[PDB]
């Protein structure tokens, strides 16, 4: 029962761990694409067309 | 004529933006700029961005609440430089080379590391005066040896120590051999600066040191440049044929300031943040540690950087990156130093990737003993001791030899291989665990045969100190030293178990026996 | 004839753009910029396009006082590598300039550094076994010539200390030619390297040298320390092709290739992968790695090194990794930490040439049968640590002692290792490597006991060994003896 | 007029080395000698046996470390230390001039038991010392002897009887 | 199919470098739906369409026995079954290295031949007793 | 002389641009807009620079009904707070403004919120411990006098009420004007805290009081939690400096100090780096900790407590709190929930005092 016990509470930090990994790489890679596009210019940029 | 090259755009706490002038000056990368706050005053920078509208993103080094937006610019075109030489032992200084009270040569702060021809193999010890670092894990001369640990284990104290150790032999050997030192305080507290300055005046250790503060309330540009400035300081030391060591206080914290400055300059951020390129940061930082070549005067550094784990994970991305780099790792576990030992070093996660090679020919035979001795204990220490008089001598040894691994301060060579010697020849194997130190104490600071009369040797005593030099030329597994050092220690072990283990045993009074408690653990302190 | 110019846009650490009016040259293509200005001859090479007529390019040296829209020459080729018998001998960047000291390079031809992969037809797989001298490797991973191995493993397991053995038990006897590549590796590592092949005369300057040296170690930009696997690529393909030759190529390793690039990825713009790696990390490590391969001309007997972080096998670099190897040495703490080295883990690494057909039956059978008891030994772990070996049969306590006898034997010291071991090396023959694993797979040593097993090379100093121990052991029991005689 | 010297990695080396020994001899303060010996070094011209043995002449006959005193100074420390860089890192050996100078400072510190020491690794490296050295460290070791200088007055006196950590000193 | 594992990382490099917006692992969202392009074509036909059959045998390559990750789930929830080896049975010399636990067919009999339903079915109950016996059973 | 003004340029939250068409002011800048327009004083502090003629600038009240062309004032000085005697036995905001409708404060100067921390040869570290009466508190992680100190715990642990009996214990056998600056906590805590004292005779209005209180709490935005420890602070150093008396400073949290931080870092633009805080963190945690300093001229013995969202050490707010202190207590829910309070967990904890130098050799 202690065992089962113990079995039960690292089954939930394994899937805690788990979920909290995705998460943090999810977001880190959405911060550096968030940075690179914030890396981009409003300018118009106007050149001669003619 | 002072050359201006645009004005302050805007400014984000440490870091800053300049728009171009309307002519066309161009500015290098890396080079210091000058931003006139004042008629008088000037604020250092430095160029960490160039981008397509000639805009420059600038880190800020000094006086940052004196900028504002529209200020003029000024570049020198040159790199970053700090004050070097002989004259800045004993002084803490900002790594922009302003000294900070207490109460004509420049060098680069960004340079190439000796290539790998201008480079000796290690071949010199630095004693750092703990006896497991000088045994098991041997430091040397030109290696870069990490100390990781959790918080409050021991780092900043083994250098402190190191420090400390160098002195006295500093003091008699000439001043080329002799091994300076740095001190680089990265994001710590300004009061820990001032007590490690005044525990370096205390013991006289700050002839041979300098320090290199960036407190947490200077900027992080300052905190990113600190350890560049020490290494830089150690530039002239390597190619004045001399010797320095480093201590780099916590790069995490020079990490931090890298991210913090990198991310508010729009740098796209990577894993755990950082940039991405933080890993070659410390690898511009450390491949500078080099034992140099006799072509280049057979100088050196150490490097003993310092950083933080949380809860003794070695999985962080710095310690990796870290760990890739250094040599070696100094492994402090709390589990140890809340465990009571104290230096709380793993032995089966330090390592040294030198060797004998560093260590001396007396330490070399003990190390070689001692590693045998522990892969052998670290088997058997797991059982709960049962065979009380069956007990393995192995099992006795190590024992003996982890008390004897529990210090506070640094302790002498002399001072060291004879007691691992007595260890490992098993002269200490009668007395009890408990009383292993106090027999360390009298067999190098209360010579009980000079004292009772049993003096046979001719010379061998442990009160001149010079014998070290002997020790460190010939060693113990002489003709010469091995007998007079036999015919030392058994006397000294009968003395002791007639006369002072007799007493203790004899103890069953509550006050005797705290009073002689006391007394163990103050010769676990002061040995 | 003229050589157009380009003119900077901006420097954002190692990556800078560069613009180009009239066309931008192709991708890898080598660009200067002279060293009036920086100092030093500062080249870059183009790794992606951004508009028909703006481009961008790393730099494989550092750049320092660099100004913007200054020259950049187009040399109309990426970078040319010397190849010939005069690079042996002589220490090599990325640039193919000589760092060492020793005199200028004579140089009949010079290759590039970017080449397509051999095709299908040239490659050819012949299943033949390398003699490492090693223990382990003869056993259970028997290394194949012309073929790809690599020591995967974290930081301080012993695959820099298996190079270093290798080369000295295989270099020596190999009547080719060798190359090592050190790839953000530690530079006091190459002077000892070095140091070695010059006392060892694999380099003998007055002489003649077998062995090249490249070296972009962890000071170095991460442009250098991506492109020097291709540097000893340029020169070793030399060696295969044209002096149709055998090749030894030491890489000293490959994670840094990778992760030079992954600290270019975010400058570049190229969004990362779940661990931080670019998103390009497969295709750029294959890229590479098919490379190095054989052909009909010739053989690169490739041994290559991963560091995996934090010991997460996992991580996509050495996942990817495994798929361009035949042999995938695998390292691990947990046996270092029992003071066995080399600290391999038979179980979790395996072999192409492990198979009946390519080697000797018994060969096979002893090894297969070596990894079927090894399982069985951990299952036991996981018994005794709660019951005790009371509560085990003693058809199951003999291959407790068997497998426990294999663990310790298999452990091997190296000349390269006197330092920390103390004690001489020893070179096993594969012959004798399977008739004294097999001596001890059918219990003919059980009687022998189990630490005399420990750091020794065949069966004859195992009982050389034995007799010691007994000797001391007799000693420290007459001594008990007279001791009690005395008091 | 040479052999000629080789680095370990192969380099050609110089052997041009007696200006600086006569850079040594003309030094006041033996702190100045190993100045030379790195301003050697940098020069590619690694100091020989006769440059060490000058540097401990110019040790033994100096009055002080520097100008200014230091606390710690050991007139034999440095010896031994020169000692040990010549053996271990650079590979020259020592002579019977080498070990006479190290032998002269313990004869007039008075220090008579590292002395004793000094004589048996001179013999056992076939060195044969100088018998006035002998007979100068035996007179001061018979004159430690009768005035009761054998050994300090700190060991020969009773020890703390009660364990006390104030008592012992610590 | 060796493997669709590298094909998910050929189309995250192609959909990253692309700038399609990531997800999980740093893979766009409709890699499943990839795979659903792919194995969703192995079919067995009608009568009215010549009684052609493709069958798939999709490899995907696990790391340390991870069945969590996002391509095996992905798989897993598209495939009519699946093949689980394991290590510790490919060292113990059980080659092949099933998990017969983990090892399902959701195609139970009805593949099977006349002749094999019968041996399959006492296989079957012969092994689901054999696991509970062995695996409470001592080793001795 | 004339004042200068500018106009709001946008508005994201608690944060505003403002144009300034003759130049702009410099960080830190306190600029004021009449309570005409919007209803009430708002005050609002510049802390970047964008480009020349504007500047980004925190809000401290709610910036409801808040347009985009409302004339802006330049006070031409940073947020000044009062200080001295007249701060004592009284409530005040993070503008140094009352709330206890007491009556004016009697000031005479005003000081910054903002300053530069004091240099090295300032410093002077003595070590005395500081008998909390608590057991653990002593034994295993001793305070002490002029150190800092961190009450290191979650949600339920009991910081707070380790607090309030340092308050009982140390504070009113003090003799030092003491400091109690609530940065995101509760506003009912508050108001316990200031009748338990005007009961205490420690802010006897018709006497001598021995307090001063500041709350920026939870209900308040982040400009004024992020803020509000300055004002403290700048109470704390004049007493420090001027008075060069000892005194206490209890912060009751400095992980909202933290969070105000980060709230308003999104605001102003800057990349998150982890757990979406604020890449300048450290710096801005640093700045506030190396004012809580014992000079020579006096001493501050702080008693900072700290969040850990989730029971996480590994969140970089203690993480970095951990290094900026003296003596830790790291709290634990386990422990709590055994029944045992304070729920200290002793391996966790440390202390810099520990050791037989400064406490005798029996206790160490
Ligand atoms: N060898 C030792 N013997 C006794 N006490 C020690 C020893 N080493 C360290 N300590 C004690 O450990 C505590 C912290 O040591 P140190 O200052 O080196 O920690 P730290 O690792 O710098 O902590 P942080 O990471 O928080 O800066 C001090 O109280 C110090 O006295
Ligand atoms: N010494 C104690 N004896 C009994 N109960 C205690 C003790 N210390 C704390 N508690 C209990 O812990 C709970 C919360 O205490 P406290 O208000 O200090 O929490 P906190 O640490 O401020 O956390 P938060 O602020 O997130 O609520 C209360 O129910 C309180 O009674
Ligand atoms: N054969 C061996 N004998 C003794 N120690 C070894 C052996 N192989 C490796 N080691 C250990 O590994 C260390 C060197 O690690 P290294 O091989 O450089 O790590 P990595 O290969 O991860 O770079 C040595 O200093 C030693 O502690
Ligand atoms: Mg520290
Ligand atoms: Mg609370």
């Amino acid at each position: 029962g202690n065992i089962t016990g113990l079995m039960q509470l690292a089954d939930y930090t394994y899937n805690k761990t788990r979920k909290e990994l995705i998460t943090a790489e999810l977001l880190e890679i959405i911060g550096t694409m968030t940075a690179m596009h914030a890396g981009k210019k409003v300018g118009l940029k106007k050149t001669e067309f003619w | 004529a002072k050359q201006k090259i645009g004005f302050v755009h805007g400014i984000d706490g440490t870091i800053a933006t300049i728009a171009p002038a309307a002519s066309k000056v161009t500015v290098p990368y890396n080079t210091v700029l000058e931003i006139a706050v004042s008629a008088t005053n000037i604020a250092n920078a430095l160029v960490f961005n160039l981008e397509k509208d000639g805009s420059i993103g600038v880190i800020l080094l000094d006086n940052i609440s004196e900028v504002r937006s529209g200020q003029d610019v000024y570049a020198t075109g040159s790199l970053l430089k700090i004050p070097v030489g002989f004259h800045m032992l004993g002084k803490i200084i900002n790594p922009l080379g302003k000294e900070i009270p207490t109460g004509t040569k420049l060098g680069l702060v960004e340079e190439m590391a000796p290539n790998i021809v201008s480079r000796q193999p290690v071949n010199y010890n630095l004693l750092t005066g703990y006896k497991v670092i000088d045994t098991l894990i041997p430091v040397g001369r030109g290696q870069r040896e990490l100390i990781l640990g959790d918080r409050q284990t021991g780092k900043t104290s083994i250098a402190l120590s190191t420090i400390l150790n160098q002195t006295k032999v500093n003091n008699e050997i000439l001043s080329k051999n002799n091994v300076l030192s740095v001190y680089v305080s990265i994001g710590q507290r300004c009061s820990n600066v001032a007590r490690i300055h005044r525990l370096l005046t205390e013991y006289d250790a700050m002839k041979y040191c300098t320090i290199v503060a960036a407190t947490a309330a200077d900027p992080a540009g300052l905190q990113y440049l600190a350890p560049y400035a020490g290494t830089t300081l150690g530039e002239e030391f390597r190619n004045s044929g001399r010797h320095i060591l480093l201590v780099y206080d916590d790069l995490s914290k020079q990490a931090v300031s890298y991210r913090q400055i990198s991310l508010l300059l729009r740098r796209p951020p990577g894993r755990e943040a950082y940039p991405g390129d933080v890993f070659y940061l410390h690898s511009r930082l450390l491949e500078r540690s080099a034992m140099m070549s006799p072509q280049k005067g057979s100088g050196s550094l150490t490097s003993l950087p310092i950083v933080e784990t949380l809860s003794n994970d070695v999985t962080a991305y710095i310690v990796t990156n870290v760990i890739s780099i250094t040599d070696g790792q100094i492994y402090l576990d709390a589990k140890l130093f809340t465990g009571g030992q104290r230096p709380a070093v793993n032995i089966g996660l330090s390592v040294s990737r030198v060797g004998s090679s560093a260590q001396n020919k007396a330490m070399k035979k003990v190390g070689g003993a001692l590693k045998m001795l522990m892969g052998e204990y670290r088997k058997m220490a797991g059982e709960q001791t049962s065979g009380s008089q069956n007990v393995s001598p192995v099992m006795i040894r190590g024992a003996r030899c982890l008390q004897l691994f529990n210090q506070k301060g640094p302790s002498y060579f002399m001072d060291a291989i004879v007691a691992l010697y007595a260890v490992t020849n098993g002269y200490m194997d009668d007395v009890k665990l408990q009383y292993s130190k106090f027999y360390e104490f009298l067999l190098l600071n209360k010579d009980l045969p000079v004292l009772y009369g049993q003096v046979n040797n001719k010379y061998f005593y442990m009160y001149n100190k010079n014998l070290n030099y002997f020790i460190r030329y010939f060693g113990l597994n002489h003709e010469i030293l091995e007998p007079e050092l036999k015919k030392y220690i058994e006397i000294h072990t009968n003395l002791f178990l007639d006369n002072y283990q007799s007493r203790m045993n004899e103890l069953k009074s509550d006050e005797d026996l705290v009073q002689l408690k006391n007394l163990l653990y103050a010769c676990k302190r002061t040995v | 004839d003229v050589k157009q110019v380009g003119y900077v846009q901006q420097i954002i650490g190692a990556v800078v753009d560069v613009t180009f009016t009239d066309s931008v040259p192709p991708v890898l293509t080598a660009l200067t910029v002279d060293a009036k200005e920086t100092g030093t001859l500062l080249t870059m090479e183009i790794v992606q396009h951004l508009d028909t007529k703006t481009a961008r390019c790393i730099c494989m040296s550092s750049t320092d006082m660099l100004r913007l829209r200054t020259p950049v020459v187009n040399t109309g080729s990426q970078i040319t590598v010397p190849v010939g018998e005069a690079t042996l001998g002589r220490i090599f960047n990325v640039m193919g300039d000589a760092i060492d000291q020793r005199g200028p390079v004579k140089n009949k031809v010079r290759w590039p550094i970017h080449r397509k992969a051999p095709t299908l037809a040239e490659q050819s797989g012949k299943d033949e076994v390398l003699v490492t001298g090693i223990k382990v490797i003869d056993l259970i991973l028997p290394y194949c010539k012309g073929g790809k191995i690599g020591l995967f493993g974290g930081a301080g397991v012993g695959k820099t200390v298996i190079i270093m053995e290798l080369i000295n038990n295989v270099a020596k006897g190999h009547g080719g030619y060798s190359v090592f590549a050190g790839v953000g590796e530690r530079t006091r590592e190459g002077t000892d390297l070095y140091l070695e092949m010059m006392g060892s005369k694999v380099i003998d300057l007055q002489g003649d040298s077998k062995c090249v040296l490249v070296y972009g170690q962890m000071n170095e930009p991460p442009g250098a320390r991506a492109r020097v696997a291709q540097t000893a690529l340029t020169m070793a393909e030399y060696f295969r092709d044209e002096a149709g030759q055998d090749v030894l190529l030491f890489v000293d390793n490959v994670f840094r290739f990778t992760q030079a690039n992954s600290e270019v990825s975010a400058l570049l713009g190229r969004i990362p992968a779940a661990v931080g790696y670019q998103p390009t990390l497969a295709e750029d490590l294959g890229m590479l790695q098919e490379r190095i391969t054989s052909t009909v001309k010739g053989s690169i007997t490739s041994v290559q090194a991963v560091y995996v972080p934090a010991d997460d096998i996992t991580d996509p670099a050495p996942a990817t990794t495994f798929s361009h190897l035949d042999a995938t040495t695998v390292l691990s703490r947990s046996v270092a930490e029992a003071g066995i080295y080399p600290a391999v883990e038979p179980l979790e690494c395996a072999s192409r040439i492990m198979d009946p057909d390519a080697i000797d039956v018994n060969h096979y059978n002893v090894a297969m049968d070596i990894v079927e008891m090894l399982t069985k030994y951990k299952e036991l772990q996981d018994i005794i640590a709660v019951l005790g070996i009371d509560e085990l049969s003693e058809e199951d306590k003999l291959i407790v002692d068997r497998a426990r006898k294999v663990a310790k034997f298999m452990s091997q010291p190296f000349a390269v290792a006197e330092v920390f071991t103390g004690m001489k090396g020893y070179y096993v023959q594969l012959e004798d490597c399977v008739s004294d694993f097999g001596s001890l797979l059918m219990g003919q040593c059980d009687n022998i006991p189990e630490m005399a097993f420990y750091m020794v090379g065949g069966l004859d100093s195992v009982k050389e060994k034995a007799a010691k121990m007994a000797a001391e052991a007799a000693a420290m029991r007459e001594r008990a003896r007279k001791a009690a005689e005395a008091k | 007029a040479g052999g000629k010297r080789y680095d370990l990695f192969g380099y050609e080396v110089s052997v041009a080395t007696g200006p600086f020994i006569e850079e040594i001899k003309k030094a006041q303060f033996y702190d100045d000698a190993g100045e030379v010996i790195v301003k050697m070094n940098l020069a590619n011209t690694p100091p020989d046996l006769q440059t060490y043995n000058a540097v401990l002449e110019r040790i033994l006959n100096c009055k002080s470390k520097r100008s200014q005193p230091v606390k710690g100074e050991n007139k034999f420390a440095a010896m031994m230390d020169i000692l040990e860089e010549m053996d271990a890192r650079s590979g020259i050996k020592p002579n019977a001039e080498s070990w006479g100078y190290v032998l002269k400072e313990l004869v007039q510190a008075g220090d008579f038991r590292l002395g004793w020491v000094c004589i048996a690794g001179m013999k056992s490296l076939g060195i044969t010392p100088d018998q006035a050295l002998v007979d100068a460290n035996e007179a001061n070791a018979a004159k430690a002897k009768a005035a009761g200088t054998d050994f300090p007055a700190y060991l020969k006196k009773a020890a703390p009887e009660s364990f006390d950590t104030k008592a012992w000193g610590i």
